[PDB]
């Protein structure tokens, strides 16, 4: 029950 | 269970039928791409009216008929393309999605949701004419031959004083200009000036800050930028994917964290809900595109693009 959300821009970098 | 009429609509189709009550919103879209005949999918989707009078996209996810979709015979929808490329030239690779993308852009254009100048929406005009009648031929069109087109921008054509045939000159004496080019060609020059201009590709959101100014919040496929309320070319805050660390909404509050520890978060406020997690579902979409065209091609990729080399050749 959260009406939030979240992204991790950075995070997402599964280029490495 | 009772059968539900849905009428998808592409820039130059259209497709009526019935699927299942309880059919996923992919399932829809997988239906209209294989329809058409689309591969680059990653650039279109689904956009319909709500019970609030908002345009949004269809959740892949979810039934059709659960998002809160304006009910009505048929159930109305849009094929259309939700993200634009960096770069039109490399990135729209088969005819079809290069049709699609300069008649929704064009679309735009023509309607003054994407501003652009006069030399620049005459010269576009050029494009355009050169795409639909091909080869400028002195003895089929005889004056008058773009008098039944609508070429430029309604507000171009108000803040300048030219007759109808005087303008209808202008983007003649361009289209002899265009001699050779091919239909696909011309539309693909056409996106090549019109993904330059300052608003295209630019997705607007009416928010406000922590002080109640309003101003406008742009999401697309570099990054956020806000916008000053009656000035929606120039950003006054720019945010690339490269300076964002995190982005995030609670209620009617989205943050944007940005990289540099130093500086202040920046906090803005949506009318609802509904819309910062549309914001947040854009913003995700364009970084994953981001992200995906920085690495290698996809087999499916290399393969279109060896496809069009052939299609672009001359020889037996």
């Amino acid at each position: 029950r959260r009406r939030t959300g979240t992204y991790g821009v950075l995070a997402a970098w599964r280029r490495l | 269970p009772k059968p539900i009429n849905v009428r998808v609509t592409t820039m130059d189709a259209e497709l009526e039928f019935a699927i299942q009550p309880n059919t996923t919103g992919k399932q829809l879209f997988d239906q209209v791409v294989k329809t058409v005949g689309l591969r680059e999918v990653w650039f279109f989707g689904l956009q319909y009216v709500d019970s609030k009078g908002y345009s949004t996209w269809l959740k892949l996810n979810k039934k059709v008929t659960q998002q809160d979709v304006k009910k009505e015979n048929p159930l109305q929808f849009k094929f259309r393309a939700k993200f634009f490329p960096e770069d039109v030239s490399e990135e729209l690779i088969q005819e079809i999605t290069q049709r699609l993308f300069f008649l929704q852009v064009k679309e735009a254009i023509l309607n003054d949701e994407i501003y652009c100048p006069p030399e620049t929406a005459v010269l576009l005009a050029s494009y355009a004419v050169q795409a639909k009648y091909g080869d400028y031929n002195k003895e089929i069109h005889k004056p008058g031959y773009l008098a039944n087109d609508r070429l430029l921008p309604q507000r171009v054509l108000e803040q300048h004083k030219l007759t109808k045939e005087q303008w209808e000159e202008r983007i003649q004496n361009w289209h002899e200009e265009h001699r050779g080019m091919l239909r696909e060609d011309s539309m693909m020059e056409y996106l090549k000036i019109a993904q330059d201009l300052e608003m295209y590709g630019v997705n607007y959101f009416e928010i406000k800050n922590k002080k109640g100014t309003e101003l406008w919040l742009g999401v697309d496929a570099l990054g956020l930028n806000i916008y000053e309320h009656d000035d929606k070319l120039t950003p006054k805050i720019g945010f690339p994917w490269s300076e964002i660390r995190n982005i995030s909404f609670n209620d009617k509050k989205f943050v944007i964290k940005p990289i540099d520890k130093k500086a202040p978060d920046f906090v803005f406020y949506a009318p609802r809900l509904r819309i910062n997690k549309r914001i947040l579902a854009l913003c995700m979409g364009n970084h994953e595109l981001y992200m995906r065209r920085r690495k290698p091609d996809t087999i499916e990729v290399q393969q279109m693009k060896a496809q069009a080399r052939v299609d672009s050749s001359g020889a037996a």
